[PDB]
């Protein structure tokens, strides 16, 4: 869609093996690619992949940005983890593949550290250090919203 | 004792039942002391547990190990030997748990630390350096009264002790013990542990831009001890100990000399390393080529052009050459070592980065360099409690490992000789004070000089060319010259890839390699010598009307060169057709 | 005080190499030792002269790089002529 | 005593500044931080009440305490556990005072001061609580150092039989702190006499800590006093100072003000951005603008290359200064020296009494043995400026030869063997010999004998002074003005009001830059390149071709594209432009003819 990153979401490669023989490889001279064949693939076109069939075209592995390593170093300290450098792109791009998998699980765990990121963030709103550069783009953003919010409060605090 | 004690201990019930993988594990480590028990008439006793179970357990006992472990983990302590009794309380001890994580905050280096990461349990990696030698350290002690007889006993705690502080009680040591008997020292009932402490430095790779590493110190103790030599990339987890008076002790600046204490300390390579079966099967399948080799060339040079020949060389040193002692006899050399030579940009030092990376063992010289480079240079007066300790150099750090030379013509001479020392003696002789020993270094080694006088190492002649005379020619296997000779059609190759350096896969070939070093040795065949007797015979019936030096060492390296090849095949004999590859690299070592 | 090598091969072969870096120090130690049956030290307060009946054997390496046939003997060794003789 | 507290909790509240008032403000700006620290301002002070800055200023070191306690009584006001007590720092620039002159009437006094630091102390901790128990009475007990002048001011208490001094220290309940243990000497120019620059150990303690690069000018607060110590007489004491506050001119420190970006960006985007600075780096000096020209790219840091394998790019780059005496290129390194945010001016032999190599030393007590350091390291990632290059000791010099490129130095001496880590941009000053002659003979036969010393070296420029009466006129007059009534030096107003550089923001400028764009070379512009030196190459053999002696590589090239990236930085531009490359092709041609004679 027309947003930068909505498009930005589905740039990133995502390694998912594919489920049938593909004469008229997209990338090169298979011609055709082998079945399970593991290749990483851009969202937009690995969105419905598999979404055609009745089988799916592709296995679609699960993405190591969601490794359980992963899932479980953010239940540590999410305000310490650096979402920058783990994509940086998630939270938009995570919801795309949680709305692909359709999991409940990360879920009910990752919405908590948008939270916890949230709160301190929060703490932020007041006018550094070296934290600000962990926050992820669409995580970045939310700040300018605050930041912009009370600097002209403050600045109109005052004459 | 407070039930807060207690209840963590019963706190700590379901937990490790569930996770119960390490109920069994445990008893795994149960059997294996049993099994052991079998033969006679090894493993110690602590414990890994992925820290991870108590966010899915307890958060508030998890994070508090993170804020004070100091507290929590004493109970846990038991119930693992508590549960340890009755996990086989049949037949007739700290039981420790690492902890690999599951981490972190927690998760910092040694450069950034405390004061608030202090008194907790905390990952830190990095050097390990220098890494203080052990000593042996009694806690329990045992007497027997004569000639009423019984038996005496008595207990020790230091400060180092467990992980919290205690009330310090230095006893001496137990006598005459009432009634007044004599009291005779008894051992082996009385408890031991051999006591360790390093430091480690931050790595220089992590390390900010303009300043220098501080290393900082942990203690090693029972297995903990010696699991590491110095110099190792590993990452230490443990809580930080702050032990010790600020000078308030005694009534009279600075104070409070601190260290990390336990736990996992897992190496680390930036070896190891696990290999399974898909991936040692590509090497199976990799190794039915022939054709694999010049792509084990290709793959050496991503930004590389060409030396292709000098490239093979390499891996084939990576092989080891096959080392075979004699019998009650001196062994051969197995190694081979090399040096790059030519005009000033040659990319050869570059050429050692490459060397420096999937090589994994060992350190590289630039120059000077020692004194005594891998001498331990006496490490000394004392240290300590007045003992003498060397502490081995790079050349000995480094053994089992590759070498890498820079500017290894500017190197003093005085360490050269040793060198010589290094090379064809492959060993480390050592008499300074002081302590008198001869040590194995076998390291592999490469090298690196520019042409003696400018640019003119083409036109004058390759000898009073060498820079470094004179056995040190016939101590390294090959000498390659770098020629800075320039081609339009060179040129317009040398653009693009320097282009597209602007804007089959490297770590499957150290893999690849170091399975393939400890599997499997070619040996030697005749048929290999069939053809290199007339070979290196004539290439003194040749050669010797062209160039020089010409030795038996030469050959000696044929037997090397093959036998590398032979490796790089997997091959689990020698072929005569490896020799064809060594003679022509050998061709490419005159031409 | 500690002594060895000639003193420590007196009345017995001394097998040798790097002969021409021995230097000075070594050359007339062994020039001395080839009047042999001798150690001479006059160094600190210790004026003795110790016998050593070591056997002597040293190879040697030609001028740099390797001998030249053109090169007339007596220059392409790097020892001294009385150390020869 | 007690209760002057809520004075400073009413300057603390009953302060306002019109419209709004700071520390309160502050407070709460540090609450979400968990900062834990006040930075007041003294001179600040003065203006609430007049009698508790003397009345303070009297025995600064009591009424220490007497804040960061009372700060928390309204932050923990505003934190409605557990709380540590802050870190105030107070400051003053008002006047400032000189190393030479520290008279004991100081002690106990709060000095504003200058200063340039030799070197800082790895950090140690400090209790500010501790729980202590009779190793006897099974007593309990707590202890905390609140404040401090190392005394040592505190030791156990002796009454629990039990004794003497039973109760004994718990370091887990225990909580600590930090200290820096700086060492500050005195600025160089003035006023050491014949007499060695004076040095000074100070001391910063938790926040104070690693605020600060060693060797960096730095402007510093604090208390002089003096403590026995032992490791003097008779009974005499030595000389210490306490760090409070330490306001140092910026930076002298990655982070900066947002709106400095803004005024950048206004920089960004003047068509003259890269010109002005052209003549910003030679305020008093006159032409050479091409070696002036050449000066800058190597400013703005070399390429930096890290993708696999480990292989990278370095820089940055080489640059030679050699011409005959008059060529005022010492000169002009020493502006090169206040140019660079961290450098290095070294005219040796090594300077001044710095080691050209980075060199190990052993620790006096306990034996063992440290880096003792070295010039490389010294101005590590930053610039290099050295003189009597040709005078170099070859030896060290061979160091120079390894420097340069793999940025990596390493040393076997005693147990440590490790490899050091140098980014450093050197750039070589040595004049040539015999004068113009050379210049009558190849090119090389000056530098050492072999040109491999060159090899090593990117743009290296030979400097013809040519006597031509209208050129030296123009600047012999050009000198006469520089001096009074300095007309020279009032020109650059207009150029400071106009457009031209100050250059001490610039320096901001730079490194502010240095750290912000990754500049990629457009696809075209290499190829543009590729094909340029393919011709310089194939070109310069044929005056190879008479086997005419001189030079160039491959190396030769790559140094020219860490020019691309060099003024393409001062763009701020993501890629390399293609129309941008160009100047850097004539430019370099400027230099490829220094071959050419
Ligand atoms: N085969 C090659 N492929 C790519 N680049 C090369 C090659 N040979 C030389 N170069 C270039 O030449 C330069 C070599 O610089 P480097 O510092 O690596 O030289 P070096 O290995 O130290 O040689 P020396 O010891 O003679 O200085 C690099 O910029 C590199 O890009
Ligand atoms: N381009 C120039 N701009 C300003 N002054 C100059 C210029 N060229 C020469 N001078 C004057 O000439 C004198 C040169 O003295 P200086 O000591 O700087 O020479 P140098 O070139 O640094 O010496 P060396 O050649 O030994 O390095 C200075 O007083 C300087 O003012």
């Amino acid at each position: 869609y027309y947003d930068i990153d909505d498009v930005l979401a589905d740039g990133t490669e995502f390694p998912c093996k594919f489920q049938y023989d593909i004469p008229g490889l997209g990338y090169n001279p298979g011609r055709p690619i082998t079945k399970n064949t593991k290749l990483s693939l851009p969202l937009w076109l690995a969105r419905i992949l598999a979404i055609v069939g009745p089988v799916p075209f592709v296995e679609l592995l699960p993405p190591d940005m969601f490794s359980t390593k992963v899932m479980n170093a953010i239940k540590t300290d999410p305000v310490a983890l650096d979402l920058h450098s783990i994509n940086s792109h998630f939270f938009s791009l995570a919801i795309k593949w949680i709305m692909l998998f359709s999991e409940k699980e990360l879920a009910n765990v990752v919405s908590e550290l948008l939270l916890q990121r949230a709160q301190e963030l929060n703490h932020h709103a007041s006018s550094t250090s070296t934290f600000l550069l962990k926050l992820e783009e669409m995580e970045k953003e939310i700040y300018k919203k605050s930041h912009e919010s009370y600097k002209d409060t403050k600045r109109w605090m005052f004459k | 004792p407070d039930a807060v004690f207690g209840d963590r201990v019963r706190r700590f019930q379901e937990f490790l039942d569930t996770f119960t993988s390490y109920r069994d594990s445990v008893r795994s480590i149960q059997v294996y002391n049993s099994n052991n028990a079998a033969n006679y008439n090894i493993l110690p006793h602590r414990i890994i547990i992925s820290l991870d179970d108590l966010r899915e357990f307890d958060r508030s006992f998890w994070s508090g190990i993170l804020v004070e472990p100091a507290y929590f983990i004493p109970p846990a302590e038991k119930a693992l030997t508590d549960l340890a009794d009755s996990m086989d309380d049949v037949p007739h001890h700290p039981w420790k748990l690492s902890f690999k994580g599951s981490f972190g905050a927690h998760a910092l280096s040694p450069r950034t630390l405390t004061a608030q990461h202090l008194n907790k349990l905390v990952s830190v990696e990095g050097i390990v350096t220098k890494t203080s030698l052990v000593r042996p350290k009694l806690i329990r002690s045992v007497h027997y009264a004569a000639k009423t007889g019984r038996f005496h006993y008595r207990d020790y705690t230091d400060a180092t002790t467990t992980l919290t502080t205690r009330i310090p009680t230095p006893a001496i040591y137990p006598t005459e013990d009432t009634e007044g008997n004599k009291l005779t020292t008894e051992y082996g009932y009385s408890t031991f542990i051999d006591h360790q402490r390093i430091t480690v430095q931050e790595m220089p790779e992590m390390a900010p831009a303009g300043q220098l590493p501080r290393s900082i110190d942990v203690i090693l103790d029972d297995d903990l001890v010696d699991k590491t030599k110095p110099g190792d990339r590993v990452n230490v987890v443990g809580v930080f100990k702050s032990l010790g008076a600020g000078g308030m002790n005694q009534s009279n600046l600075i104070g409070f000399k601190t260290l990390i204490l336990g736990n996992t300390v897992y190496p680390l390579h930036a070896a190891r390393q696990m290999l399974t079966d898909f991936d040692i099967r590509n090497i199976n399948k990799l190794s039915k080529k022939k054709d694999i080799f010049d792509i084990l060339s290709q793959s050496l040079a991503p930004s590389i052009y060409g030396h292709d020949h000098i490239k093979k060389a390499i891996l084939l040193m990576l092989m080891g050459g096959v080392e075979k002692n004699l019998e009650n006899g001196s062994h051969l050399r197995g190694d081979i070592n090399i040096l790059m030579v030519g005009d000033p940009s040659t990319a050869k030092s570059q050429l050692l980065r490459f060397v420096l990376n999937t090589a994994s063992l060992a350190i590289a010289t630039t120059g000077r360099g020692s004194s005594g480079v891998g001498l331990t240079a006496a490490v000394t007066t004392d240290r300590e409690t007045g003992e003498r300790r060397l502490e081995a150099g790079a050349m000995v750090l480094a053994d089992r490992g590759v070498v890498c030379i820079d500017e290894f013509d500017k190197m003093t001479d005085v360490d050269r000789v040793a060198i010589h020392e290094v090379m064809e003696q492959q060993t480390v002789t050592i008499a300074k004070a002081g302590i008198h020993t001869t040590l194995n270094a076998r390291c592999s080694v490469i090298a690196a000089a520019n042409p003696v006088f400018g640019q003119y190492d083409v036109n004058r002649d390759p000898h009073q060319n060498i820079a470094l005379p004179d056995s040190l020619l016939s101590r390294f296997d090959l000498l390659f010259v770098v020629t800075d000779d320039i081609n339009e059609i060179r040129d317009r190759s040398i653009s693009e890839h320097v282009l597209r350096t602007h804007r089959v896969t490297i770590p499957f070939l150290r893999k690849y390699v170091q399975y393939a070093k400890e599997r499997v040795i070619p040996q030697l065949t005749q048929e290999a010598i069939n053809v290199i007797v007339k070979n290196y015979t004539d290439l003194r019936n040749d050669d010797n009307t062209k160039k020089s030096p010409i030795t038996a060492r030469t050959l000696e390296t044929l037997i090397r060169l093959a036998t590398a090849h032979a490796k790089v095949r997997l091959s689990k004999t020698v072929n005569k057709v490896d020799a064809k590859v060594a003679a022509n690299l050998l061709r490419f070592a005159l031409l | 005080l500690e002594g060895g090598a000639l003193v420590l091969a007196d009345n017995g072969i001394c097998c040798i190499d790097e002969f021409d870096k021995m230097d000075e120090s070594d050359r007339t130690a062994i020039h001395e030792v080839m009047e042999q049956q001798t150690i001479s030290i006059s160094k600190a307060g210790i004026n003795t002269t110790l016998n050593a009946r070591t056997s002597i054997l040293a190879a040697a390496n030609p001028l740099y790089g390797r001998y030249n046939p053109r090169l007339s003997p007596l220059d392409n060794i790097n020892l001294p002529a009385a150390l020869l003789s | 005593n007690t209760e002057i507290i809520k004075s400073f909790k009413n300057f603390i509240l009953e302060f306002r500044l019109d419209s709004q008032f700071i520390y309160r403000d502050q407070l709460r700006n540090n609450i979400l931080v968990k900062n834990y620290s006040l930075t007041v301002n003294m001179e600040h002070l003065i203006g609430y009440n007049e009698d508790i800055y003397k009345k303070l200023s009297d025995e600064p070191s009591d009424i220490i305490p007497l804040f960061e306690t009372a700060i928390t009584q309204v932050a923990k006001r505003i934190s409605i556990n557990s709380l540590p007590t802050f870190q105030l720092i107070l400051n003053s620039n008002a006047n400032q005072i000189p190393l030479r002159d520290l008279d004991s009437e100081h002690v106990s006094k709060i000095v504003r001061l200058s200063g340039i630091i030799i070197s800082t102390s790895v950090l140690s901790s400090r209790a500010t609580y501790l729980s202590i128990m009779c190793r006897n009475c099974r007593h309990t007990t707590s202890i905390t150092i609140n404040n401090f002048n190392t005394g040592n001011t505190v030791s156990l208490p002796r009454s629990c039989n039990c004794g003497p001094d039973p109760y004994i220290i718990i370091h887990e309940s225990s909580k600590f702190i930090d200290q820096q243990f700086l060492k500050l000497q005195e600025i160089p120019e003035l006023v050491p006499v014949g007499e060695m620059p004076r040095n000074l150990t100070m001391t910063c303690d938790r926040y104070l800590t690693n605020k600060v690069i060693p060797g960096t000018r730095v402007t510093i607060v604090g208390i002089y006093s003096i403590y026995n110590s032992k490791n003097s007489g008779v009974a005499i004491r030595t000389p210490y100072i306490k760090i409070l506050g330490i306001q140092s001119d910026v930076e002298t420190v990655t982070m900066f003000t947002e709106e400095e970006e803004e005024e950048f960006l206004q920089l960004s985007r003047n068509p003259k951005l890269y010109e002005i600075l052209t003549n910003s780096i030679a305020p008093s000096i006159f032409g050479n603008e091409d070696i002036k020209k050449a000066i800058v790219c190597l400013l703005m840091g070399g390429s930096k290359k890290i993708l696999p394998d480990g292989m990278r790019l370095r820089g940055d780059i080489n640059v030679l200064l050699l011409g005959d005496p008059g060529t005022a290129k010492s000169q002009l390194l020493k502006f090169v020296e206040k140019v660079s945010p961290i450098a290095v001016y070294t005219s040796g032999k090594g300077s001044s009494a710095a080691g050209l190599t980075a060199s190990v030393q052993r620790d006096p007590m306990t034996r063992e043995f440290y880096l003792e350091g070295g010039a490389m390291v010294l101005a590590d990632g930053g610039v290099v400026c050295i003189d009597e290059f040709d005078k170099m000791r070859d030896e060290d010099r061979v160091a120079i030869h390894e420097a340069m490129e793999q940025q990596t130095i390493s040393i076997a001496k005693a147990g440590i063997t490790t490899v050091l880590n140098s980014r450093t941009s050197v750039l070589a000053a040595a004049n040539p010999i015999y004068g113009r002659y050379d210049d009558l003979k190849s090119p090389g036969d000056n530098i050492d004998f072999q040109t491999t010393i060159l090899s090593r070296f990117d743009m290296i420029f030979i400097v013809k002074d040519d006597h031509n009466e209208e050129r030296d006129i123009s600047i012999a007059n050009h000198v006469i003005n520089i001096h009074t009534g300095n007309a020279n030096a009032m020109q650059n107003q207009q150029e400071e009001n106009g457009s031209e550089i100050s250059i001490e923001k610039m320096k901001r400028y730079i490194t502010y830059c240095r750290l912000k764009c990754a500049p990629r070379l457009s696809p075209q512009a290499a190829e543009k390149l590729s094909s340029n030196f393919v011709t310089i190459r194939k070109q310069l053999l044929i005056n190879e071709l008479e086997s005419t002696e001189r030079p160039i590589t491959i190396r030769q090239l790559e140094a020219i594209i860490r020019i691309t990236e060099s003024l393409a930085k001062l763009e701020l531009s993501p890629i390399a432009q293609e129309r941008h490359v160009d100047e850097a092709i004539r430019l370099f041609q400027a230099s490829t003819m220094d071959a050419a004679s």
